């Protein structure tokens, strides 16, 4: 739709609050790391829908 | 006389619907489209509607991809060639994820004449009045469809919509080879749109696009004005 | 002209889509229903006859359960429609509570379900009427018709469909004690009511019967043939 | 004749700016027989005229009861009365179990007004064509109130509406002076006075065709009915003509 | 609900013989209706639009007369035609743009906004219930990886991104100046937008300006924020003009 | 100063220049195609008495069923369109058996009434019924007569006469209806009533009577007690 | 006039224009013909769909496989057609999960004539304006053959025909079919007599059948060798005839 | 409209709908109902007459009543002395279709009166005429007519609401001489229906009439309606037929006492 | 049948006589009436017929305190022998089945009276024009092979347009009343006529008379030609009903 690459945020908010939707059920524990026009990004997010940016 | 003609769900007393006939006269007055299925390939072209200076040359197209391996192009009405695009993007991924490979052409053309089929049968709305030109390449063979705003779809060796379509399809007739090339598709192709462009053709006011064994992609002005220097 | 809507008196408080409906019914072919002490009879003419038609499939007699049949004139896909759905509603009835299934408890389902569609301008009535025999728990035979407007009654013998008075009629004048106390005197009788109207007798006519504590049973052209026969037999020692 | 493509529908505007089945509605109003209502200090009094029809086939009832301290009397058409009736009820109900406190007049009457004139604006709907006439009392003392199809109230100190009415109004802004000071016989005496200036000048009020209701401030809402009315009736003069 | 109306141009979902919708043509004639005309002009790193304002009555205040907008920080707008129906779409545009910052937890960018806008028009003219705009909208922004963007939707759902656009009851003279202009030169400066923007809007309607008869709106790239000008600066601009 | 047509009458929902609803009135005017009904309120109890019409003598003068009983001591009687009253029936039954069920009384004939005249209002099915009712029983305050029309609105009343011809019933009642009567008396006016109303004779297998009072339950007259008179 | 304008109309006589309008749409389709013999059932239809430019990427054009012992086809609208279709499909497969037995083959005509009575009984939609033909095999008949209509009625035939011109080969269905006396060769034969008169090239028709061997049922589609061998077998025969 | 989105045509004023839309059993049907609706002029033995009634008969004064508080006037102030024979009715069915009777004085048979109390549809009106006047007009005769309209029915620049009801309105033909007792009707204003067809005939056959219209707030038969009438009893049609007003008075009160139930609307 | 007002029928002879249809809006009723008012022509006669509806009232043309109370009928005639012009206005509408029997006792009379020729104002529904007409005049107009060849030629140099025809062809204007019956008996007893109508919706049609009055004015040059005009009859007042009740507003 966009015809431009996505960005690590999007990712992080979409599966954030997917994961927080089922309240902890699904239990997937993930790393996400990329590259965007804004720099590269590393996350952490956890079955129950937090996350943190971190080094 | 006129008492069967505004009403979308009424029959005629001869057995005809005349919504969906001017529906199609609709679309004829459109700007012409052409398909040609060769040999290792499919190649589909139209004329663009934005011809002046001002217009940006990158913001809207006409001819669009659907997967890796489909593509679009239309004459009508581009407000519902727009929604259309979005659905059958969305039933292409649907279908991946269910199945795990890639949507074969002739399914994604009966899911989208399906849902074309839909605002024929019913009162408060009104039909599409768009057809599509579909292409794709699957299982080392190419393909081209046509689909009606009514909700029918056909296989086509070459085709033309548009203005002009039937002194198309008779240079169709008179110039398709069954042994032809992909270079010579595009050929042809340039050279049946040129019969009725009404003006100099450059690369800033067609549009083309082909599908082969490595996918389906949009060509860029720059090769479009090597194959028009050519002729 | 006002007969446009479904729900719309007319000045002297007529509604005029149920009458054009019953205008419908009007046109089927002739079907007829008489009960006697031990026995049901119904009788359905046959319109016409093609001869590279399977016959079985366009029967105007069926079996709702064990204990009850039906009989129709008017348009098909309705009836069809209508059937299915007693038959259904006998099922779940009879899967329920184990108790047969009463010939009033069903002709009031189906007229409800006609009633139904008289009520909004969005729908269409049904353009049927139907003749509803059976045996009670206890054996007593029963007789009712039903409109498209959602009304019924009870009857000895009726007709209904095309050229129906004067088979009304003719029951009227011929329907005694004395005709119905034996099953081929009733099965006569109904004979004898459909030739009133019927171009050829035996040819064109369907006929079936129900006795107590029986299955349905359909008279074979042989039997129906042989009937005729005495019949006219009957009819010519009359003459003199 | 130009009038016939705009009136047949209540979300349909003329082009002279007119909405005429709301002008239509306003008429059924007029269908009903006369009705009288007025105050004083201290109490709020309806009277109420019955049909001429014989008592043996129809047992009207054109006075209602909704509250402790609320009565409405009506002229139209009934089962929008019916509807108002409860509604009204209802509100009174919630409230008395809400908060142990009447409900006043003036914010009943501002949602039966905001009830109504939702149906004037919306298609699939008509206007209610019934009138009211409501008497009550509380801190503020006694009221009486008018209500239209229109979905507009007004506050009154004497009104009448119905069939023939305007001879009622009539007397009623003649003597309209007296009102006040009068005691509950008086105000009861000139209501029926004028509620009797709507028949033909040979007929006369009996105890067959006439309803009283009264509130007050140590007074419930009470209907006096049939031989009931009979002391009211007795005191009444003769025609002055 | 009430029921359509029979006739080939007085309901919107009924074509003609021809394959027309003259509903949606004669909603792109209200557009008209309010007199004005609208510039939107894109330069090298800037992008200007200007519109003229008209207050006929003495007794109105002048200060809550106006068609420029703001939907988010660096996204600006003019709206030309039916004044309730633009302020409504204004609303819109907000909101939806409030939901893509949600969603996707950054700004939503020019032309998926126009998108937004030409997708939910043209849902209008398929079904027999709801009825067109007449009104057309014109956006302004500056891209961080493209540059400076000019796009416009009008009531049949259509959009398009532009070079220099304009709209109102003077289109077409206004579009054959700017195509002149612009084959003739590229690369303008700040100050030379601006400039094309007025001589366009005074060429076209035969007056001599007064700062208070127009209204200009600027986003550059040094400072992406939508901003309005000032008389001042306006009449600062008409002198460099006038000399 | 030219004539035009305009009509009014062809929604349940418009208003005529006058104030006037027409298919109502065209709904009121459809009852008049059914048969005679009589009711009379007497201090001892209430009598029921209608007229069954045969069509053809083939049919069985036993599924005629114009008088309906209801429980709680209450009774009914009908004219009109007959498939119309099978929906407030169900609601009557159905709000009375509630009642039973929470309360363990019997449910009052006004609030029986009131209850079923709610669902005859909701036309506001799109269009009004074409039947009326009539209804009778004994409660604390005594012997209560009702009558409801297609408006959708019930009156309390003690003399009614519904159905085709009730102008001239109405008027012979209130002659001879007095303020005092016995059962029996009321019985036999009601007889004589429909006697001389009729076009046709009165054996046991034409009328359909239920006379109710607070001694017994329902007692709906049989063949032999009705051949008696 | 003032009565055909809705479904929900009917005329003082007791008439619906609108269903009669529907079933008027099926006289512009191609020819379909259907015969019934002791040892299968026949499928011939006409092909519309004749040019130079177009495409064959399909199984075949208006017959359709239902299921392992069914298979149809259509005439009248396309769109449509395929929704009836894929209903078909969707009711058979139903039917074996809930049982575990083929579906009978009137029960599937039953429930899709059902869905084309629903939608001339309710108001705001348009009938369907589709006739389909069905053959088949069951346990509880043998071999079937059906016909349909847009107002939701059918029956059972030993051979008949729809579509455009339809009358005259119904008169000659009528004059030429002997009954229990026919095989899958005479079928045949009387198939391309019939067609040739309403109406030849192998290229303009396509024709199926259907079989039991070894308890089991074929459905198969005949090659161009065939037809042209059927064709020239007809022409020869009544060249023979008329010399005579 | 009967469902969502449903194309709909506008009414027309003139009824241009089915006259341009234009079988054996169709014209069977069609004869039946034009035998079905057919006024017949008998003298209930039950014979037709076999002319028109004013031409067995000479006639010198005519006086027609319409509706129901006419007819009732004119049997509570006119009828109420001398002896009337009724020589004929008039039988005819419609949708809202209630006699019609014809008297004449015994000591002047030259007098008649009629009693329409039913409604004459469109297409019976002119029937009405030949059955009743035939194709011989008299000029030597006088008629008046006498029939009451609703209030709302009238025109005028105020609100109709606020007019003083009942009030009354005439109609003259060329040859009337005499003056009426009331103003006449207002221009914009028109009457149409029997009394219109009575009117024309009589301008077109130059015979003199006049015709009286009362506009009503109540068209139930009320008192107040009836005696709106009284100032017509002074004229010279009507003066020798009035005798004695009390006894008048009584037999309205008496008339008005038994009136038909309504319904339970408009409580 | 024409019944005169006097006792002798006045002399028609080579009169043109207008006429109006009682089609969609009244246009050709209010035409009629416009024209009437203006030229202030006499009455001469009534035409009874047993065809409309009823219907009395009292003058509608009335100027001064003497002719304000005269009788009129649903049909009458107009004349002014002055310039040879005969009018008749229809002011009810028809009952069913009685149309084409009126037609012909009006063109029987029409030819048994000597006029020469008619001229017929009409109307047409406006909802069923195509996309070309939808952009084109919305006057037409329809003549008789009859008529005289001076009509044909002034016709043809005032650039007027055709009545299309519908698909051996014939002529249909849906709306229109009377018109296709009279123009169908007038060609087969060859009769001069012409058919002037336009394409109106139902509403305030007070505009659409004018226009269609200035049409006929172009052809006809009844009054001085266009480089307060007409007179509006006296009648055209509370054509939307009466006043306003109050408390309202």
């Amino acid at each position: 739709s966009t015809g431009r690459l996505p960005r690590v945020v999007t990712a992080n908010r979409m599966l954030k609050q997917m994961l927080f939707r089922y309240q902890g059920y699904i239990g997937a524990a993930l790393v996400l790391g990329g590259v965007d026009v804004t720099g590269p990004h590393l996350y952490s997010i956890y079955p129950h829908g937090s996350t943190d940016k971190l080094p | 006389e006129r008492g069967y003609s505004f009403s979308l769900t009424t029959f005629s007393p001869s057995g005809k619907l005349v919504q969906i006939e001017y529906a199609l006269a609709a679309v004829a007055g459109g700007a012409p489209s052409v398909g040609i299925k060769a040999a290792n390939g499919v190649v589909l072209a139209t004329e663009k509607k934005q011809k002046s200076i001002l217009y940006d040359e990158r913001s809207v197209h006409k001819v669009e991809p659907i997967t890796k391996h489909i593509g679009l192009v239309y004459s009508g009405m581009g407000p519902d060639y727009r929604v259309l695009v979005h659905r059958a993007r969305k039933l292409a991924q649907q279908y991946y994820l269910v199945y795990q490979e890639p949507i074969p052409t002739a399914q994604l053309v009966q899911r989208v004449a399906s849902v074309m089929q839909e605002y024929t049968q019913s009162g408060g709305v009104r039909p599409f009045g768009v057809s599509l030109l579909i292409c794709g390449w699957n299982e080392g063979r190419p393909y081209l469809f046509q689909s009606d705003p009514s909700g029918a779809y056909f296989a086509w060796k070459a085709t033309a919509m548009g203005k002009n379509y039937v002194n198309g399809k008779t240079f169709l007739e008179k110039r398709y080879n069954e042994d032809l090339e992909l270079e010579d598709a595009i050929h042809t192709a340039i050279l049946t749109l040129k019969e009725s462009f009404e003006g100099q053709m450059t690369e800033d006011n067609i549009e083309v696009g082909i599908c082969n064994e490595a996918g389906f992609r949009r060509l860029t002005p720059t090769e479009v004005k090597d194959y028009l220097a050519a002729i | 002209s006002y007969d446009r809507a479904i729900t719309v008196f007319s000045p002297d408080g007529h509604l005029f889509q149920v009458e054009y409906a019953q205008e419908a019914v009007k046109k089927g072919s002739t079907a007829v229903g008489v009960r006697g002490r031990d026995i049901v009879v119904l009788g359905v003419e046959k319109k016409s006859v093609a001869k590279l038609q399977d016959e079985r499939t366009v029967r105007k007699i069926c079996a709702l359960d064990d204990n009850v049949c039906m009989a129709f004139a008017g348009l098909t896909a309705d009836a069809r429609i209508v059937i299915n759905r007693a038959r259904v509603e006998c099922q779940s009835h009879r899967l329920t509570v184990e108790d047969p299934v009463t010939v009033e408890y069903i002709t009031r389902y189906i007229a409800s379900l006609k009633q139904r569609y008289t009520q909004s301008n969005g729908r269409r009535p049904f353009g049927i009427s139907a003749l509803i025999v059976g045996f009670d728990f206890d054996g007593t035979p029963r007789l009712y018709q039903t409109d498209p407007s959602g009304t019924y009654h009870a009857w000895k013998a009726n007709a209904i469909g095309r050229g129906a008075k004067s088979v009304r009629e003719f029951l009227e004048k011929n329907y005694t004690d004395e005709a119905i106390e034996t099953d081929d005197l009733t099965i006569k009788l109904v004979i004898k009511a459909l030739l009133e109207v019927v171009q050829s007798g035996g040819k064109n006519i369907e006929l079936a019967v129900m006795r107590r504590d029986q299955s349905l049973k359909i008279l074979n052209p042989e039997e129906i043939e042989k009937y005729v026969a005495e019949i006219e037999k009957e009819k010519e020692e009359n003459e003199k | 004749m130009f009038r016939n493509q705009y009136d047949n529908d209540v979300t349909v505007w003329s082009p002279q700016g007119r909405i005429h089945q709301i002008e239509y509605a306003m008429e059924a109003v007029k269908q009903g027989s006369a009705t009288v209502g007025l105050k004083s200090k201290t109490h709020a009094v309806l009277v109420a005229l019955k049909r001429a029809q014989s008592e043996l086939a129809a047992h009207q009832k054109k006075i209602l009861h909704v509250d402790n301290h609320i009565g409405i009397s009506i002229a139209g058409l009934t089962a929008d009365a019916r509807l108002l009736c409860n509604f009204m009820r209802q509100e009174c109900l919630d409230s008395r179990f809400v908060f142990d406190r009447p409900l006043p007049v003036s914010r009943l009457v501002s949602l039966i007004g905001s009830k109504t004139q939702i149906p004037t604006q919306r298609y699939g709907r008509r206007p209610y064509g019934v009138g009211l006439l409501i008497a009550g009392y509380d801190d503020m003392g006694p009221h009486i109130f008018q209500t239209c199809p229109s979905a507009n109230y007004f506050d009154c100190r004497a009104m009448s509406i119905g069939a023939r009415s305007q001879s009622a109004r009539t007397y009623l802004e003649r003597h309209m002076s007296e009102f006040m000071e009068c005691n509950l016989n008086e105000l009861v005496k000139h209501g029926l006075r004028a509620l009797r200036e709507t028949l033909p000048a040979e007929q006369d009020l009996t105890t067959k065709n006439v309803s009283i209701g009264i509130v007050g401030k140590d007074l419930e809402f009470t209907i006096y009915d049939d031989d009931d009315v009979s002391p009211f009736l007795e005191g009444l003069e003769e025609r002055p003509q | 609900s009430r029921g359509s109306s029979a006739g080939f141009d007085r309901h919107i979902t009924i074509f003609s013989p021809e394959g027309r919708l003259y509903q949606v043509e004669y909603a792109f004639k209200a557009i008209n209706q309010g007199g004005l005309t609208s510039v939107a002009v894109r330069g090298k790193d800037c992008a200007v639009i200007v519109t003229q304002k008209k207050v006929p009555d003495k007794l109105l205040d002048s200060s809550t007369v106006t068609h420029l907008f703001k939907i988010t920080e660096n996204i600006g707008c003019v709206m030309t035609g039916m004044t309730a129906d633009s302020r409504s779409q204004v609303q819109r545009a907000r909101y939806e743009a409030a939901n893509w910052k949600y969603k996707y937890g950054y700004e939503i960018p020019v032309d998926m906004l126009c998108k937004r806008i030409a997708d939910i028009s043209q849902v209008y003219t398929q079904n027999a219930e709801m009825r067109p705009l007449g009104c057309c909208m014109i956006l302004i922004g500056i891209d961080e990886e493209q540059g400076p963007q000019v796009y416009k939707c009008d009531p049949a759902g259509y959009y398009c991104g532009f070079k220099a656009t304009a709209a109102g009851v003077k289109q077409t003279e206004s579009t054959s100046f700017l195509e002149k202009k612009v084959k003739k030169k590229f690369d303008w400066t700040f100050e030379q937008t601006v400039e094309t923007a007025i001589t366009c809007l005074s060429t076209v309607l035969s007056i001599d300006f007064k700062p208070s008869e127009i209204e200009v709106g600027v986003v550059t790239v040094e400072n992406p924020k939508f901003r309005i000008l000032t008389e001042a600066e306006i009449d600062a601009h008409l002198v460099a003009l006038a000399e | 100063m030219f004539l035009t047509r305009s009509e009014y009458d062809r929604g349940v929902n418009t208003f005529s220049p006058e104030g006037r609803l027409f298919q109502v009135e065209y709904a009121i005017e459809a009852i008049k195609l059914g048969s005679t009904a009589i009711g009379i309120q007497t201090s001892e109890g209430v009598c029921l008495a209608v007229e069954k019409r045969i069509t053809s003598p083939l049919m069985e003068p036993s599924s005629i069923e114009k008088i309906v009983e209801i429980d709680a001591h209450i009774g009914c009687a009908m004219s009109g369109l007959i498939a119309d009253a099978k929906t407030l029936i169900d609601k009557a039954r159905v709000e009375t058996q509630n009642h039973w069920f929470t309360y363990n009384e019997t449910m009052t004939v006004e609030s029986v009434t009131q209850a079923v005249s709610n669902l005859a209002l909701q036309f506001g099915m799109s269009r009004p019924f074409g039947v009326a009712l009539l209804f009778g029983g004994v409660d604390e305050k005594g012997p209560q007569l009702f009558h409801m029309d297609p408006s959708g609105t019930f009156v309390q009343c003690d003399a009614r006469a519904i159905g085709s011809a009730s102008e001239g019933a109405q008027s012979s009642l209130q002659e001879v209806y007095h303020k005092s009567m016995t059962l029996k008396e009321a019985i036999k006016s009601s007889l004589i009533i429909l006697k001389q109303v009729m076009e046709e004779k009165l054996n046991a297998t034409n009328i359909e009577l239920a006379t109710v009072q607070p001694g017994q339950n329902f007692h709906m007259f049989t063949k032999e007690e009705l051949e008696e008179v | 006039r003032r009565y055909d304008s809705r479904t929900t109309i009917f005329s003082p006589e007791g008439r619906l224009y609108q269903v009669e309008y529907a079933m008027e749409a099926i006289g512009h389709a191609g020819t379909c013909l259907g015969i019934l013999a002791n040892d299968g059932v026949l499928l011939a239809a006409e092909r519309r769909n004749i040019h130079k430019l177009l495409d064959e990427v399909f199984f075949s054009e208006k017959i359709y496989k239902l299921n392992e012992d069914m298979a149809c086809s259509v005439a009248g609208i396309t769109s449509d057609a395929n929704v009836l279709t894929n209903e078909l499909r969707l009711i058979a497969q139903r039917y074996l999960l809930q049982y575990q037995e083929p579906i009978p083959c009137e029960q599937l005509v039953t429930a899709l004539c059902d869905i084309k009575q629903a939608y001339t009984q309710f108001g705001g939609k348009r009938p369907f304006g589709v006739s389909l033909l069905y053959i088949g095999w069951d346990k509880h008949y043998g071999f079937q053959l059906y016909q349909s209509d847009p107002s939701g009625n059918y029956g059972g035939w030993k051979a008949t025909c729809i579509g455009n011109n339809s009358a005259a080969a119904v008169s000659m269905l009528k004059q030429d079919y002997k009954e229990g006396e026919m095989t899958l060769k005479s079928a045949l034969a009387l198939a391309i007599k019939v067609l040739n008169k309403t109406m030849l090239s192998a290229e303009k028709v396509e024709i199926a059948t259907l079989t039991r061997e070894n308890g089991k049922t074929v459905i198969r589609v005949l090659k161009q060798k065939e037809v042209e061998q059927l064709i020239k077998k007809h022409e020869e025969e009544e060249a023979k005839a008329e010399r005579e | 409209a009967t469902f969502f989105g449903e194309v709909v045509k506008a009414p027309c004023r003139a009824g241009t709908e089915d006259e341009e839309e234009e079988t054996p059993e169709d014209r069977e049907v069609r004869l039946q109902l034009a035998r079905k609706r057919e006024v017949r002029l008998l003298r209930r033995t039950k014979t037709s007459l076999e002319v028109s009634l004013l031409e067995k008969y000479p006639c010198s004064k005519f006086i027609i009543a319409i509706g129901n508080n006419a007819v009732a006037f004119l049997s509570s102030f006119v009828m109420n002395s001398g002896v009337w024979e009724e020589v004929g009715c008039a039988k005819l069915w419609n949708e809202w279709c209630a006699f019609c009777v014809f008297y004449h004085l015994k000591s002047n048979p030259s007098v008649f009166l009629c009693q329409c109390s039913c409604y004459v549809a469109e297409d019976q009106q002119y029937q009405w005429l030949e059955k009743v006047f035939g194709s011989c007009p008299r000029k030597n005769m006088q008629i008046t007519i006498l029939t009451c309209r609703h209030v709302t029915d009238y025109k005028t620049s105020e609100s109709t609401g606020s007019l003083p009801s009942p009030f009354l309105r005439a109609l003259k033909t060329q040859n009337f001489k005499d003056s009426a007792c009331c103003p006449l009707l207002e221009q914009p204003n028109i009457v149409h229906d029997l009394p219109a067809a009575v009117l024309s005939y009589c301008q077109v056959w130059k015979i003199p009439a006049i015709l009286y219209l009362c506009y009503t707030d109540v068209m139930k038969l009320d008192l107040i309606t009836v005696e709106a009438f009284k100032p017509i009893l002074s004229t010279r049609s009507l003066k020798g037929l009035v005798k004695n007003i009390p006894q008048s008075t009584e037999i309205l009160k008496k008339l008005m006492t038994t009136n038909e139930i309504q319904s339970n609307i408009y409580t | 049948m024409f019944v005169p007002c006097g006792e002798s029928a006045p002399d028609l002879a080579g009169f043109t006589l207008l006429m109006p249809a009682v089609s969609v809006g009244n246009v050709g009723q209010l035409a009629m009436d416009l024209i009437i008012s203006t030229l202030n022509m006499s009455k001469i006669g009534y035409f009874y017929t047993d065809c409309l509806v009823p219907m009395v009232g009292n003058n509608p043309y009335a100027t001064t305190e003497g002719n304000s109370t005269e009788l009129s009928i649903n049909a009458e005639v107009y004349s002014l022998p002055s310039r040879k012009l005969v009018a008749l206005q229809l002011r009810s509408i028809f009952i069913k089945y009685k149309s084409k029997p009126f037609c012909e006792k009006l063109l029987s009379w029409v030819k048994s009276s000597g006029c020469a020729r008619v001229i017929v104002l009409s109307s047409s529904h406006s909802y069923q024009r195509n996309d070309l007409q939808l952009r084109s005049t919305p006057f037409r107009y329809l003549l008789t092979p009859s008529m005289q060849k001076s009509v044909q030629n002034k016709i043809k140099s005032l650039n007027w347009e055709e009545m299309e025809k519908s698909r051996e062809f014939c002529i249909r204007i849906p709306g229109g009343g009377i018109t296709k019956t009279l123009y169908d008996e007038s060609c087969s007893k060859e009769i001069q006529m012409a058919v002037l109508l336009k394409f109106v919706s139902e509403g305030d049609n007070i505009p659409d008379a004018l226009g269609l009055v200035e049409y006929l004015n172009e052809w006809l040059q009844i009054l001085k030609p266009l480089s307060s005009r007409w007179k509006i009859p006296s009648s055209w007042r509370l054509l939307f009903g009466s006043g306003l009740p109050p408390a309202l507003f």
